[PDB]
């Protein structure tokens, strides 16, 4: 149950600094694309 | 000749420590047969009373008792003062903080984004 | 007269955040015993 901290993107209301690395931290593609694209070169 | 071991573990409620507490500070007192004898001749039957049973108004305490458990919170007191142990202020590590609150706060960071 | 020739170590992030948390800028003095 316990609750981790939040740190926003948009506020930073006291001005603190965090690392990038925790500051961060909070793709497909088809199988028809190499049909259409060999089927064009053909 | 005598021996035990006790590990301390999570907090888990408040109750577990002050039980623990309690462990300690009630081994530790030694009690007078003499002074127990002395109030038993007294009062008799009423040393035994149930919840609902028997009653005396006011048992009064001479002043020196009163010391011993005004000794006792004291130093109860003290040995709770103690609770959190600080660290050391070490400046070796790297400073990314502005002040203590951002110190602490990327400190609990660290502890949940790993 | 100015030269423009390579540095010798570098002016990496950390030393600006080390030298702004020791500009301590308003921390403030202790307000005073009397």
């Amino acid at each position: 149950w316990k609750i981790p901290p939040c740190i926003s993107n948009w506020k930073n209301a006291k001005g603190y600094t965090i690392p990038l690395d925790k500051r961060l931290a909070a793709v497909h593609i088809n199988e028809n694309f190499a049909k259409l694209a060999e089927a064009l070169y053909i | 000749k005598k021996k035990r071991k006790n590990p301390d573990l999570g907090f888990s409620d408040y109750a577990a420590a002050q039980l623990r507490q309690y462990h300690r500070l009630t081994k530790q007192i030694k009690p007078d047969m003499e002074t127990y004898e002395r109030l038993r001749e007294k009062h008799g039957e009423e040393f035994f009373p149930t919840s609902n049973s028997l009653l005396h108004g006011t048992h009064v305490p001479s002043t020196e008792e009163i010391d011993r458990m005004v000794i006792d919170l004291e130093k109860q007191i003290e040995k709770r003062d103690k609770y959190s142990r600080r660290r050391p202020y070490n400046d070796d590590a790297d400073i990314d903080y502005i002040n203590e609150r951002n110190a602490k706060f990327n400190k609990k960071a660290e502890r949940f984004y790993g | 007269v100015k030269n423009k020739a390579p540095a010798e170590v570098q002016i990496t992030a950390e030393q600006l955040l080390r030298e702004a948390k020791e500009r301590e800028l308003e921390l403030l003095p202790p307000p005073p015993q009397q």
